[PDB]
RNA sequence: AAAA
RNA sequence: AAAA
């Protein structure tokens, strides 16, 4: 405790209850990597004042580096370097962050850049964590927690739009589609499962009334929790020995969606890679194979 | 040491101030002391032994009283941290300032040759001062620094200039020598106010392709835009605060850009693709409202798309009636930038736009991205160089509804855009392209809007027109999904 | 120190004012308040008022002004002007009063021109720079009283006598000036019109169109002048003319060398001259075929008001507006469909669809093109594609001209929509301005070869290229 | 679908 | 389609 510049911050730091870690998650040049901690570390500050990077690298030694699942230039298309990068980082990071702060509990901030990746941070982050998952608003370029985290009637769904087709009631595989979003992945992840998986069992989630704009000035909860009830409804209906995931969904709602059904079904997750050679889906790893 | 103040009186300044640092003087000579805070023509020392006195609580009662100041206010400035102002010297030397409560304004200075109450300082400042300095200064061309340290809310700026009891700032002499970042070309108070107290700084970013006078005109017109909305603005403003030259802010280039691929993805990579990075850099703790405007609109599809949508930008089109900028895409404030991503319009709830899709190949992934939003038509030659050159029969084809060639610049375009890329990825939905050929008359400003939208995340091969080339005038200059690598 | 300063009272040397009046500026009142009255120098008067600025109380009640106004001259900045001798200066200090009080520090005696206080509407104390006879330096002071942009006006000079009920007395210099309305608008507007005008022949003719055009422009701004033009800019009349003697050759590199000599750069050139108010540029031309070049060169980024010529009444009708509440997108409107054609009518024949290549033939001048352009494709460039656009029901001066130009883009645009045309050739009899109209909208990215026609000379000639425009 |  |  050296670069402490007001008493008041000195107080809350020995006399608090929950010490906040922003977790974020970033594969580029690490000159924007810490553009991107500065924007996380305003809205931490709007909760906690006396919270600062500064600050949180001298009572514990929690670096920069230390909170950010960091890789140099664009993460390879390989599911090895995918299930690397999980087991590397992502899978030991949350159990040892927690060591660190051990007296105190910890409210989870969490921000991530690959919106797929964020299903197996997800999943492995834990439903035990209390976590204020954020998601950048960019006319202003200010953090919103949109997450403060079943059993929901299709008729009774407000913001999302489920479609369950069977078309082949003989298999057991389902692709399992989500269009948050704006670009449309329906048609491509119908194509690729019809080609490379052979599936035609679909369960397609997409927002009811604005697509790729769900306000990020309130609680995306309702959000997850139609996707929950949609998802199990199938599930009681039709058993799926394997589910396979494609999502253009916001960064913020896959890791809360990860943490829904993380490592309890039998899903797999395929990633899109914009600079890829056809196929561009990839089953990067199963959501019940992390375990 | 009495001896060595005498000895000055009379490297003996650095005695002293080395002495008097570790305070190893004692209280039989402070009132001596206090005499060279009265007989130094350093300020430094003078400013020293005012620390000292105040520190010590000797004799600092008739200071007070000879010089209108509170007790409170100097007890106080013994344990008060100083802020530090830079201004070039006959090197940069610093100027300290001290918090005080004086219920008059005094914002005293420690000058070398006697100390004077620049009252006015105060009321500019809205707080009352206790001006130090390191050395002996001609001329009161400080009043900048202690003017900027007492209007923020600090080492990487540096200011010169002489105010006035209007709040005027005027500079001194030897400008050329003092600046061999200083600032010096600013004259009001709003200004220095606003440019240290503001949120967000903004970035006029224009793309030109031809001389340099053209260009230095286009950046007066981009900078009269962005003084219509932060008066304070200004390039030279600009300049010296930031280090931001306008070569900085501008894609130029030197006459036509050679029809090769290889000379427009060159351009990208040297200038284009990391210009934002690196001027968001300069301004680090300020957020950035990039106002943009471009020449080539091809080239914009590729200079969004490397902008990104995570960047709040006024995207401005130029109205030629008046030669003035109008903030066509407003994607910062109130207006928020999620609506540019907006895909929700259906085909039935377009107004701006109208738009088909034709698909004569079901079989083969491709199909040939073309937008006519302004005058010149690309139908024909874009249809033309699918079926003769791309072997591509499936289109979509996207023009303007009711006003073809005329998108009114007073109202907002972000709906052009919007059922744009609704019609787009209605065109995804069904669908599983390989490839999209993307052929544009479209405005500068929307061009960049579309890159911003679409983005990196799409197979497309953006194929520039030139006029002056022999056929085919269309070529991939560049793909938009390849722009990270 | 005070020798050196009463050695100076008591001597005309120049060196002792110069060092006196750097001790000043750098900082014994008796000898400055001496050297006060004793006006041998008005640069070394002006600096010593200013050091009194901060017997201030027996100036103030001498030379007729306040006390806190006076003291309020030293924490003003002055607005310099520069008026002929050398470049003397006037140096103008702000004075609040309520009388109006102009006091003028001159090396005879200092004088209060209080018609200047009251034609430059704010008090004022002016100072000099050196010994200067005479009243031309009125009009430097009143235009640096009437400017309101806060910028040094170091770039332009003026030089005159200023009369009390509002008129200026002839002694970059200004000095054609005659009426403070005048002066008022040249400093404090925003667009300066620059009026272009293209004639071939005679220099006399040149002359005589170029003042009936100036006449055309100060009906709509008043206080625009040739003379005031060249004295606030430099931009003479030869500045302004796209001019050279004799008739133009028919021959190609003539055009072309006429274009890349003088019309390429001249626009860009004159707006660089009129660095930062903007251009309403006026432009007239003469022979009909080069407005598409030139233009192509002068292009749609500029708001530009075109002028009809008549030869029978030497009067111009402007025919173009591309300025004020955005009206210059106007021209580029390409939605008009062929059932709701008004003006024009358009007659596209394709013969040889696999032949992109299309003859462009406009009517709406006096001779009919169409059957000359027609056996000239036919028989010297092998074209039977056809894009007829003539009149419906030659065409009145008085109205706008917009719509026209307005359909052909439409016209031409719809028939590059379902078809590729690899070059498209121009002949047009149309009139000068809507040809500098059609050049300005079609621009120089359509590949369009211009061909103009000669009745007294292989009567057709390709005499231009649009795409090349930027070339040459 | 690489902060949607 | 080279500030549409």
């Amino acid at each position: 405790v050296h670069r402490i510049k007001k008493i008041e911050q000195l107080d809350a730091w020995l006399n608090t209850e929950t010490i906040p870690l922003p977790v974020i998650q970033y594969q580029g040049e690490e000159n924007e990597l810490k553009r991107w901690q500065k924007a996380m570390e305003q809205k931490v500050q709007e909760k906690f004042s006396w919270f600062s990077y500064e600050l949180l690298e001298d009572f514990y030694g929690i670096t920069n580096s230390d909170l950010a699942i960091f890789g140099n230039g664009i993460l390879p298309f390989e599911a090895n370097a995918w299930q690397k990068l999980l087991q590397e980082q992502v899978k030991d990071k949350f159990k040892l962050l927690e060591d660190k702060v051990m007296p105190k509990k910890v409210l989870w901030f969490y921000a991530g850049q690959i919106s797929t990746l964020q299903l197996g941070i997800g999943a492995l982050f834990g439903f035990k964590r209390a976590v204020s998952i954020l998601q950048m608003e960019f006319s202003n370029t200010t953090y919103h927690e949109v997450f403060i985290l079943v059993s929901v009637k299709k008729e009774d769904y407000q913001y999302i739009q489920s479609e369950l087709l069977i078309n082949e009631p003989h298999k057991n595989e389902l692709g399992f589609i989500i269009y948050l979003g704006s670009h449309n992945p329906i048609g491509e992840a119908k194509a690729y499962c019809q080609k490379q998986l052979q599936i035609n069992n679909f369960l397609i989630i997409q927002a009811r009334e604005n697509q790729g704009v769900m306000e990020t000035s309130q609680n995306w909860l309702p959000y997850l929790q139609e996707i929950n009830s949609a998802l199990n409804t199938a599930r009681q209906e039709y058993h799926w020995e394997r589910i396979h995931l494609f999502q253009t969904a916001p960064t913020a709602l896959c890791m809360a969606l990860g943490i829904a059904v993380g490592h309890f079904l039998p899903v797999d997750v395929y990633h899109y890679q914009f600079n890829a050679e056809e196929p561009k889906y990839r089953c990067v790893f199963s959501l019940d194979k992390m375990l | 040491f009495n001896e060595t103040a005498d000895k000055y009186l009379k490297e003996a300044e650095l005695i002293i101030l080395q002495y008097i640092q570790q305070d190893r003087v004692s209280e039989d000579d402070e009132e001596w002391v206090y005499n060279l805070l009265e007989k130094a023509n350093n300020p430094y020392i003078k400013l020293n032994a005012l620390l000292w006195l105040s520190a010590k609580r000797k004799y600092l009662t008739q200071l007070s009283k000879l010089w209108g100041i509170s007790e409170n206010e100097l007890k106080s400035l013994s344990q008060q941290q100083p802020k530090i102002g830079l201004f070039p010297a006959v090197f940069l030397a610093k100027v300290f300032v001290y918090k005080l409560k004086s219920e008059e304004p005094i914002a005293l200075a420690i000058l070398g040759d006697k100390i004077e109450n620049f009252s006015y300082l105060a009321q500019l400042g809205k707080q009352n001062c206790l001006i130090g300095f390191n050395k002996n200064i001609q001329g009161n061309s400080w009043q900048l620094a202690v003017l900027a340290t007492l209007l923020v809310k600090i080492s990487k700026i540096a200011y010169s200039g002489i105010v006035l009891p209007s709040g005027e700032i005027i500079t001194a002499e030897e400008i050329e020598y003092k600046k061999r970042n200083l600032v010096h070309r600013i004259k009001k108070i709003e200004q220095l106010d606003a440019w240290l107290n503001t949120e967000t700084i903004p970035l006029p970013v224009i793309q030109y392709q031809g001389e340099e006078n053209e260009l230095k005109r286009w950046q007066k017109a981009m900078e009269q835009k962005v003084q219509e909305k932060f008066s304070w603005f200004s390039y030279e403003l600009l300049e010296d605060f930031y280090g931001i030259t306008n070569s900085d802010l501008a894609i130029f280039g030197n006459g036509i850009l050679p029809f090769e691929a290889n000379a427009w993805q060159k351009l990208l990579q040297e200038q284009v693709k990391d210009k934002f990075k690196l001027l968001e850099d300069k301004v680090m703790p300020k957020k950035v409202l990039w106002f943009y405007a471009g020449q080539i609109s091809t080239l914009q599809l590729g200079i969004g798309a490397l902008f990104g949508f995570k960047r709040a930008v006024s995207i401005l089109q130029m109205e030629f009636s008046n030669t003035t900028y109008h903030e066509v895409f407003i994607l910062y404030g109130k207006e928020n930038a999620r609506q540019l991503k907006n895909v929700s319009v259906k085909k039935e709830d377009y107004q701006y736009i109208q738009s088909e899709l034709l698909i004569n190949e079901p079989h083969k992934n491709e199909l040939g991205f073309i937008i006519y939003l302004g005058s010149h038509n690309p139908i024909g030659e874009a249809k033309a160089y699918c079926q003769k050159q791309l072997q591509i029969n499936n289109f979509l084809i996207i023009q303007a509804r009711e006003n073809q060639g005329v998108m009114e610049t007073s109202q907002n375009w972000l709906p052009y855009l919007q059922e744009i890329n609704s019609a787009l990825n209605t065109a995804r939905q069904e669908y599983h392209w390989e490839r999209i050929h993307l052929f544009q008359t479209a405005p500068t400003a929307l061009c960049m809007a579309l890159g911003i939208a679409v983005g990196h995340f799409l197979p497309v091969d953006v194929y520039h027109y030139q006029f002056n080339a022999e056929e085919p005038k269309y070529r991939c200059v560049f793909s938009l999904d390849k722009m990270l690598n």
